[PDB]
RNA sequence: GUAGCGAAAUUCCUUGUCGGGUAAGUUCCGACCUGCACGAAAAGCGUAACGACCGGAGCGCUGUCUCGGCGAGGGACCCGG
RNA sequence: AUGUCGGCUCGUCGCAUCCUGGGGCUGAAGAAGGUCCCAAGGGUUGGGCUGUUCGCCCAUUAAAGCGGCACGCGAGCUGGGUUCAGAACGUCGUGAGACAGUUCGGUCUCUAUCCGCCACGGGCGCAGGAGGCUUGAGGGGGGCUCUUCCUAGUACGAGAGGACCGGAAGGGACGCACCUCUGGUUUCCCAGCUGUCCCUCCAGGGGCAUAAGCUGGGUAGCCAUGUGCGGAAGGGAUAACCGCUGAAAGCAUCUAAGCGGGAAGCCCGCCCCAAGAUGAGGCCUCCCACGGCGUCAAGCCGGUAAGGACCCGGGAAGACCACCCGGUGGAUGGGCCGGGGGUGUAAGCGCCGCGAGGCGUUGAGCCGACCGGUCCCAAUCGUCCGAGGUCUUGACC
């Protein structure tokens, strides 16, 4: 049904889809090892915050 | 409409208070559980509270946390190993922390309890 | 005609026979930062500031442009018109006394997008009757080219709580000068907990 | 601190003790006595007879509705700690289970099973 | 309290202890009613003999099942709706009526002759 | 155009007049005959039973409404596929 | 392909006003009128009948306006009417059929690209960098009104009857906000109950009996049916009208001289938004003129917590983002603790009663958000952009 009307061009779709984009996912290195890691959640593999709740298998 | 209040939560009611006692059961035995992050926050609420009577110590607490979790395995598990284990501490028995990495395919942050120790 | 302050509470008293309804906005006694003179701006004018929220957690801008006069370590400096300010400090141990007039303005509470049957206070469509489009759906918005556009002012969804809000005339059952607190038989604007500011006007014969 | 704080302060001014009266129930058959002024100042010392049926807390408390069929039923919430009051007095004791609203009385009311309660 | 087309006792002289209330009669726009307003309304039954047959006469609210929050600050409330039948002015047609004592009715001053005139039991 | 019916699953003028209903009835009920253009096997006129018929009152109950409020779920919104 | 009556919902507009105001004239004593003039700010209800707009009709009321707007509004509703097929009556037709003649039936598809609209953001400009506080061009909101009582039933009147002016007191509708009160919700806060299945047999529990099994209660919140205010007072310029002085008509005349009064109307006043008002910023505080690279140091740079953002904890702010408050020199979440506040006496044991149950320990137990406390638990450790967002002329050292 209620239907668009046309196209309007390359470039308002582009304004549309420019819009969008987005953002670097935020990183520091670790306080341990070092790599990046999102600022604060336990990293993989030096892996921790302080005493090392993973790992080893 | 709904501003000020509380317990805001997803799933559904019934199943919510079975969502619940289930993972405390989860947790209750191995000592610690991965998980998306809301489910951890009430988690650590409620079970927070079942080790509360855990240290309460008597029958009638005892028979309460089996109003709950309802699993007498468990339960002396629980009732003997954990309390010592807590034997002082006030409250925030609990731990929970977000973890590195996403996971596949529906993209929820993820997240790991385990009662401190 | 003056004080800025922080809603407390509504809490009802009895009075003599008849029963009175206050809210309790405490007023702690703001430290008027900046007198605002009139040669260099029109208004003559506080500006004023009450509670006090720590000293390191300050941008140091504030910390002088808070410095000069000097008070000390506090956020909600807001300002009003016409007052002088003989004092070094208000207080309302005499800012207000009992049984006058006041004119109260508070932030209201919230509510995000609220449908327009909150927003203009009527609509719904009949229900029950047949709707493809149950009760509460705002109603047709015009009428075809008489212009083809929606009127520009007109009603509809919106969000209606984060807006400010006045009270005007309203009494004060009671100044307490020791907690400095207050009592304005009525409503205020606000949740509570939250902030409200407070001036005057009464002229009219009725 | 804060606003339960200060609202004590406050009604500890007026609400004050409500003169101290602090005996609910709900059995209670009783007597309050209000005042009521009206023609010529003529302050009139009314005096109810009355079943109390719920009472509300907070402070301010309501002695909710007390109830009485005259013939007609007729309630009364009656502000437990206005000054308008002055004097009550329980008739009953304070027993007969659920709390408050007692509604088996607002519909099948009737002397008999209120006996029966 | 509320009544815009109602049933309501009445016991007055009056066709029944039950009328019909049309449409209520103050400040041109209504919608409602307290004690005291007068209340146009026919009169749904007729008491065999009587005064009243099946017409319509205006006649004041009193009681009302609702809650009404007083000045002095209480509230009566009562599980009935009952009113007086009143002619002309503001008077009664029959001297007896049965509902409890009190007042506020006679706050509304245009009738201090109920007032009077309301006993005691039942 | 007989008996029987008639302002009718038929009558336009039209809400025809009267009476019953309701505070108020262009609706229905009972009569009136002024049958525009009812009528006797394209049947007339009755009629207990019956109806996912259609019309009109009355009660009991109710958010149908007087004006709406609130709460859950499922979608809607945000993230990933 | 220009979906056609009517209703709802929303409307806004004009005036040839129904009321509210302001004034002439009277066959106006007063009051009630009549009648024309200026008047669009607000208001113009609730029903019965009918598909009905229309119309009468009850109850009133200040009044119960007339019109526009594709006989406003179906990419928003209903579909009763009417224009489908089925069916019947009347009549017309030899007949199939037909009739602005009735009668009962009879699928309303509607994911929005653009304008418009409502809110909310993103970039960026505002020629030093940022953090706060505001004036207001301007624009919007709002503008209603009756009733008794006082001066007094006085003037008027020859009585019944009865005012202007001016002052209060009460509500009705509506407008905006608030939980204290009354009230409503409170999908799991509390208790009771029934089946059944399972935990362990009895006692005590659990799941399922709608996405709360059912019934009684209910804090916070959110709300109305509840409470508080609000509609102005004032001022300016005014329209019908009333004038003052006043000629040309050396008298007279409200007139172009020249001045004055004159309303719910206009403007300001009150609330509310708002400097993207490219012309704000205006004020205040600190950063600085950091020192950088071939000087027009308007480029490249860590600089600069000056600040800011990312992440986090959250939130009577909320779709998202925004806003606001917190990051361990914390009291922001979660919990434990104390009060509140819900339910309304926990199980256990004892004793009583053949037994269902009762009684005592028992206003006990449990307790969601409510108000405080308490570094127990988490807001660890952290990188990232960040300076010229200003010029030639004029004082001035």
């Amino acid at each position: 049904h209620p239907v668009p009307k046309k196209k309007t061009s390359k470039a308002r779709r582009d304004a549309r889809r420019s819009h969008h984009a987005l953002t670097p996912p935020t990183l520091v290195p670790c306080p341990e090892c070092k790599a990046m890691k999102p600022p604060h959640t336990v990293c993989p593999e030096c892996g921790y915050y302080a005493g090392r709740k993973v790992l080893e298998v | 409409r709904h501003l000020k209040s509380g317990r805001k939560l997803n799933r559904h009611s019934s199943h919510r208070l079975a969502l619940y006692r289930n993972q405390a059961k989860s947790l209750l035995t191995h000592g610690r559980i991965t998980t998306t992050v809301p489910k951890a926050k009430e988690l650590r609420g409620f079970v927070d509270h079942l080790i509360h009577l855990a240290k309460r110590g008597d029958l009638h607490a005892r028979r309460l946390v089996l109003r709950d979790l309802q699993d007498v395995k468990l339960v002396r598990k629980l009732f003997d190993e954990i309390a010592p284990r807590y034997r002082d501490r006030q409250g925030g028995y609990t731990r929970v922390l977000k973890l590195a990495e996403r996971r596949r395919g529906d993209g929820a942050p993820l997240a790991l309890v385990e009662l401190v120790e | 005609m003056k004080g800025i302050l922080g809603v407390k509470v509504g809490m009802t008293r009895i009075f003599r026979d008849d029963r009175a309804v206050p809210v309790t906005v405490i007023l702690a006694g703001p430290c008027p930062v900046v007198q605002r003179r009139t040669p260099e701006k029109d208004g003559y004018t506080a500006v004023q500031l009450g509670f006090l929220p720590q000293n390191p957690k300050r941008v140091n801008r504030p910390l002088k442009g808070h410095f000069a006069k000097a008070g000390v370590e506090p956020v909600r400096i807001l300002r009003e018109i016409r007052d002088f300010n003989p004092e070094g400090d208000t207080v309302t141990v005499e800012i207000f006394k009992p049984g006058e007039r006041v004119d109260v303005t508070g932030t209201s509470k919230g509510r995000g997008f609220a449908g327009v049957m909150k927003r203009w206070n009527f609509a719904g469509g009949p229900d029950s009757h047949g709707a493809h489009k149950i009760h509460r759906h705002p109603g047709s918005i015009g009428n075809r080219k008489t212009p083809g556009r929606v009127y520009k002012g007109k009603k509809m969804a919106g969000h209606y709580g984060a807006e400010r809000v006045t009270v005007m005339n309203l009494e004060v059952v009671d100044v307490i000068p020791e907690e400095n607190l207050l009592l304005v038989k009525g409503a205020v604007p606000g949740p509570n907990g939250g902030l409200v500011i407070v001036r005057e006007t009464k002229k009219a014969a009725k | 601190m804060n606003r339960g704080a200060l609202i004590k302060l406050v009604e500890s001014r007026y609400v004050r003790t409500d003169l101290p009266e602090f005996r609910p129930g709900d059995t209670v058959r009783v007597s309050y006595k209000v005042k009521e002024g009206n023609r010529t100042r003529i302050q009139d010392f009314e005096g109810i007879v009355i079943r109390i049926r719920r009472n509300g807390f907070n402070t301010t408390f309501t002695v909710r509705k007390v109830s009485y069929g005259v013939g007609v039923e007729r309630i009364f919430p009656l502000h437990s700690p206005l000054i308008q009051k002055i004097d009550i007095v329980q008739r009953g004791r304070a027993r007969r289970a659920k709390l408050y609203f007692i509604r088996n009385l607002s519909d099948r009311e009737i002397r008999r099973k209120l006996r029966a309660d | 309290m509320i009544q815009p087309q109602t049933y309501l006792e009445v016991a007055d002289n009056t066709g029944a202890r039950k009328i019909m209330c049309i449409r209520v009669l103050k400040g041109s726009n209504a919608k409602y009613a307290t004690v005291g307003d007068v209340i146009v309304a026919s009169v749904k039954e007729a008491i065999p003999r009587g005064a009243v047959k099946e017409g319509d006469v205006v006649k004041a609210v009193v009681v009302r099942t609702k809650k009404e929050v007083k000045r002095p600050d209480g509230s009566a409330i009562r599980f009935d709706d009952n009113a007086a039948v009143i002619i002309n002015n503001q008077l009664e047609p029959r001297g007896t009526r049965v509902f409890g004592p009190v007042a506020r009715e006679l706050r509304e001053k245009g009738f201090m002759k109920i007032v009077s005139l309301a006993p005691e039991v039942l």
